[PDB]
RNA sequence: GUAGCGGCGAGCGAAACGGGAAGAGCCCAAACCAACGUUGGGGUUGUAGGACACUCUAGUUACAAAGGACGACAUUAGACGAAUCAUCUGGAAAGAUGAAUCAAAGAAGGUAAUAAUCCUGUAGUCGAAAAUGUUGUCUCUCUUGAGUGGAUCCUGAGUACGACGGAGCACGUGAAAUUCCGUCGGAAUCUGGGAGGACCAUCUCCUAAGGCUAAAUACUCUCUAGUGACCGAUAGUGAACCAGUACCGUGAGGGAAAGGUGAAAAGCACCCCGGAAGGGGAGUGAAAUAGAACCUGAAACCGUGUGCU
RNA sequence: AAGCAGUAAAUGUGGAGCCGUAGCGAAAGCGAGUCUGAAUAGGGCGUUUAGUAUUUGGUCGUAGACCCGAAACCAGGUGAU
RNA sequence: GACAAUGGUAGGAGAGCGUUCUAAGGGCGUUGAAGCAUGAUCGUAAGGACAUGUGGAGCGCUUAGAAGUGAGAAUGCCGGUG
């Protein structure tokens, strides 16, 4: 019926910056929230124990030291970050491959607009049935459909996201992509 | 598919770590050597020197100054405005539009190296004794 | 954090085109009558830094 | 990591411009006016303002002046809230084989084993005597709104500034401007005064020597609700056990080791050896070498019997 | 880049800023040529005139920087049972 | 196929084994998981399986990512036992 341009849904997909920006996607969501007690940290070990010499004893400074049962960690973690950048000409080829991925293998269906009058599971349980789709599927919508969402977000398996907001781990994780006429336009105009 | 990742080839590779074992090859010594300044924890000698004879950057004078009231300017070209059509004006507002001139330090100074095969106008701050000839020299005329 | 300049070789060298560094000469301070004509007019004339001693000083001018 | 500072060595190290968050400005001393130096009015500045003479009309209780009365949300207890039945193994079913249902609820925990439909819950909605916060619509308490002329007068004094000895400005007295302290000298009054990195002249900008002001910023002993490619009993707080406890020192002070029966105590009625501890039966339990010194149970080390020597 | 929106979410906006496209000279300055020099006369440095953003690995610098070990110094307190 | 090379300290370069956690996919388990003991098994090495006893509830496999990732010595620290 309709026809979108070849420059997305009909590239080469690029692996090594799909790879990458799983990668980088996958790093974004760590946070390290980690932490040891080094030397200085540990409570007590000031004096000495004894004497550097007198008796047949190995030499010590502190109860605290590493070797020691109960003192400080040497190069233990400590809390940063994980996330990073790519320039910005990469992260657009980064989805399109995504896109003509999914839509090389027949996973691209394209349906009319969604006019849900009431929340309701069983409706869009019927509704993936008749479509034929696989246990892991994504729709997209054109804004946020507080209807559409507010179903078919307690099924296994689905999950809704809007036209702007396309992730890249999204589009590889689901298996099936069901999309609005609408917002594949909007798609290919916004998105390059 | 994310069960099958494959990253590209010749652009990972695992690090190195000493002191694990005599095979290796960094077992004891960790690359170190044996009973010397640089084999101990906290560095060797600061990078210029340490001690010793006299430094290189200090039996050398000092030479020059610095001036207060530089002033730098933006080189453009001849061959650079072959982008322009013949028979047009060329203003500093238009050259750091149509990118050229990325910072404009000072001023637009006209270089004249290459050859403009063109009839256009331009205006800058200052020219050059070769560039003025060749703007002129096919026709054109050109204003300080 | 950031790497600091070695100020005192900022004020005696400066970076050529290819990356060399330019340096100026030596013994040319006072006692000029222990020196011979010729080597006096052989000493106004700017010379290089040595590979040998660029290997050693690098990093210390980084920014320059 | 630029300009600079620096036994110009080691090293120290800026600002203006530009892009953003946030963003309101006012009150006093003097000239003048009437009492007995006091209290009221007037007045706050650089495109120079005001007193004086001239025709001259938004309560801001976070600064700008200080006390109170008017209904809506939010905390401090909670309540409703959809959906499952069979057979096999087994001590026990939530597991497997089959057939159903709910879902704005497939987060989590517990149930004799691994449960969307067994229980406490979750999504959603409702609920407040009484106390405490925020808010907004009337009360209440203050309130003189505009420009031309400049005779004369007022606009912060032991102050600014200088010398001597120091300190701080990125700047080690150096050609050191800009600003603070101690000692000693010590100015001018809009044709006035200060600054533009010694200093002088010309231009430009500003108006010290009196006092207040929310927001963007920094931090967590605590209160509620959450998360982690963080630990899992020599680890994680020193402390998972009634740990700053035992214990050591005159004192300031130092500072530990110790988690686990089983689903359910159902914690062995009764018989035999003793003075007792312990053991052998019987019994409870799926299991008692799971018997409270109790989940598994490696090594060092200590004993008994055996094939070859 | 900071900031704004977004789930502490990886994505849009944000072009102050930075690197490169042209060097030489202490500087004024000139410019594919500049400095020295009376004089490209010679000589020095340039005319390669393809870089730039992110990231794996190697090394260096600032931070304790591969780990354990002093005789000592300074500051604040406790002691004449 | 034909030839040539392969002793090694300091040190430089490359390919690999194993442990813990995470993502995705696919599996095992009260008809018995991890752990523990024995065996006459497999690969060029670090190492990997199978069977039998004990054990009573969790654990591997493939591709990627991360690191508190490997122990015989320091008159090392703590506990047990000669």
């Amino acid at each position: 019926s309709i026809e979108l341009s070849d420059a997305v849904f009909g590239i080469e997909p690029n692996n090594s910056v799909l790879f990458e920006a799983i990668n980088l996607q996958r790093a974004s969501l760590r946070q390290g929230t980690h932490a040891v007690k080094n030397r200085s940290a540990v409570s007590g070990g000031g004096r000495k124990p004894w004497k550097q010499k007198g008796t047949g004893r190995a030499r010590q400074g502190t109860i605290r030291a590493p070797q020691w049962r109960g003192g400080g960690i040497v190069f233990g973690p400590t809390p940063r970050s994980y996330a990073y950048k790519m320039p910005k000409k990469m992260r657009r080829l980064a989805l399109r491959s995504a896109l003509s991925f999914k839509v090389q293998e027949n996973g691209l269906t394209v349906v009319d607009a969604f006019n849900f009058e009431a929340p309701k599971t069983k409706e869009f349980k019927n509704v993936l049935s008749t479509l034929e789709q696989p246990k892991k599927v994504l729709v997209v919508t054109e804004n946020e459909d507080v209807n559409v969402e507010l179903s078919a977000r307690n099924i296994p398996g689905v999950q809704v996201t809007t036209a702007q907001g396309l992730n890249v781990l999204d589009i590889t994780n689901a298996d099936s992509l069901v999309i609005t006429e609408a917002a594949a336009k909007k798609v290919e105009e916004v998105l390059g | 598919k994310l069960h099958e990742l494959k990253p590209a080839e010749g652009s990972r590779k695992e690090r190195n770590r000493v002191g694990r074992g005599v095979a290796t090859g960094n077992g004891k010594t960790s690359g170190r050597g044996h009973k010397g300044q640089k084999a101990r924890s906290g560095g060797g000698v600061r990078p210029g020197f340490e001690g010793g004879q006299l430094p290189l950057f200090r039996r050398l004078p000092k030479r020059g100054f610095t001036n207060i009231n530089r002033k730098e300017y933006a080189i453009v070209n001849l061959d650079q405005l072959n982008k322009f059509e013949d028979g047009t004006e060329v203003t500093p507002a238009l050259l750091v539009e149509s990118g050229v001139v990325k910072n404009e330090k000072s001023g637009i100074k006209i270089l004249g190296n290459g050859s403009l095969d063109k009839k256009l106008t331009v205006k800058a701050h200052k020219f050059s004794a070769s560039a003025a000839e060749a703007i002129d020299a096919k026709g054109g005329a050109h204003e300080v | 954090p950031k790497m600091k300049t070695h100020r005192g070789a900022a004020k005696r060298v400066k970076r050529t085109a290819s990356g060399q560094l330019k340096r100026s000469r030596a013994f040319t301070s006072h006692l000029f009558a222990n020196k011979s004509t010729k080597q006096k007019r052989q000493l106004r004339k700017a010379r290089l830094v040595s590979k040998s001693d660029m290997k050693r000083v690098k990093q210390l001018l980084a920014y320059k």
